[PDB]
């Protein structure tokens, strides 16, 4: 009773070239309270040193944050982002997609 | 339409830790300063290169201002549990936005001062910088306390004074920086997405500021049908990204053309697949 | 330069 549904976007910083190092972004926005849990996943498994940006909010009081980690895409590996905010019954997982 | 804002947040969480206080300042929507009660050495820090021009006296003082803001938020946060008769079990958020807009004549165009509790509008200084707008029973109490205290009148000072005196000053030191840009880099990607239809996605990358428009036009008549877009998002390096797609009949992809409108461009981008 | 709140809420 102090929340608002979050928006998520998974995407590389640079256009995806397999074998070539890139960076994977998880842009989570539109949530509140500022309290949120974020995991980047590689083949269904939690990636370690995932960096978070500093907390910020928009003119509508909602908060947004960018979770990112270096990664090198490969025809087979699958990445995704998982978010668990108190404004959601269940956590949300959204898979990356080199075409988006 | 230059502007300056200071976003302040204080969140109280279940535990022994006193609530956390964060403050972020902006100049033309660009972050230039920040303060986090969670930092090892709490102090406001430069966030834009053009701020390094300020000397210690600027930071010592502002950090002392943050310290106070913190107790203020802390105490206020406490008073809210009261007005709302909330159980001392859990977490809450108290946000503030203030600052001032500067007209062409370097004159104060408008001032802002509003707070939100639990992400909802609480109390807010009206454009006349004289009266208040409370949002519910609780805020009525705050409103009165302030009308009686003569608070509006002291925020007005800041908005009309200090907020202006410095904003211009900041712009002065950081005009070159603030004024810079990064045009977009664009290209289209092909995509199966059907047995007769294909998806064209026009990409725009590495541009700054975030403002941008992307069109799809088939011989003249721009398209809006079957056209997808995405919230502009950060690349994580300062710039932004965005794309738009359109469903197109096979073996026709090359007929449709995409254009990219941005202020960085000396002319709008025009490309096809 | 930052605002300095006056009367608490």
């Amino acid at each position: 009773m102090i929340q608002k549904t979050p928006q998520i976007q998974v995407y590389s910083r640079h256009p995806p070239e397999n074998g070539k190092p890139n960076i994977l972004n998880c842009y989570v926005t539109q949530f509140h309270p500022p309290h949120i849990e974020i995991q980047m996943l590689k083949n269904g498994k939690k990636i370690p040193k995932v960096e978070m940006s500093d907390m910020s909010f928009s003119k509508d009081w909602s908060f947004y944050i960018l979770a990112h980690t270096e990664f090198t895409p490969t025809e087979t590996d699958t990445y995704a982002c998982r978010v668990k905010h108190d404004s959601m019954a269940e956590p949300k997982t959204v898979y990356w997609d080199r075409d988006m | 339409p230059h502007s300056m804002r200071y976003f302040e947040t204080a969140v109280s969480r279940p535990g022994l830790e006193e609530p956390r206080y964060i403050s972020v300042g902006y100049v033309d929507n660009k972050e230039f300063v920040r303060f986090d009660s969670d930092a090892e050495n709490p102090r406001y820090e430069p966030r834009a290169p053009w701020m390094e021009q300020e000397g210690p006296e600027y930071w010592e003082r502002e950090t002392q201002k943050a310290k106070g803001q913190e107790q203020w938020f802390r105490v206020s946060l406490r008073n809210l549990l009261g007005y709302y008769n909330q159980s001392a079990g859990g977490s809450h958020t108290l946000q503030q936005m203030s600052g001032c807009d500067l007209g062409s004549d370097w004159r104060l165009l408008r001032g802002y001062l509003q707070f939100a509790y639990e992400g909802r509008d609480y109390i807010a200084l009206n454009e006349d910088l004289k009266t208040w707008t409370a949002a519910d029973m609780a805020a009525q109490i705050t409103r009165r306390k302030w009308e009686q205290s003569g608070a509006a009148e002291h925020y007005k000072a800041y908005l009309e004074g200090e907020c202006v005196e410095w904003l211009h000053r900041y712009l002065k030191n950081g005009n070159a920086t603030l004024l810079r840009t990064d045009s977009p880099k664009a290209h289209v990607t092909h995509h199966p997405r059907s047995k007769g239809e294909v998806t064209l996605r026009c990409w725009a990358l590495g541009f700054y500021p975030a403002d941008i428009t992307l069109t799809w036009q088939l011989n003249g008549e721009e398209l809006t049908q079957d056209m997808e877009l995405v919230e502009t998002r950060p690349a994580g390096d300062g710039t932004f990204q965005k794309w738009a797609s359109v469903v197109v009949p096979l073996g026709k992809e090359q007929n449709y053309t995409c254009r990219v409108y941005h202020e960085g461009l000396p002319e709008p981008l025009t490309l096809r697949w | 330069k930052a605002v300095y709140n006056f009367a608490t809420m």
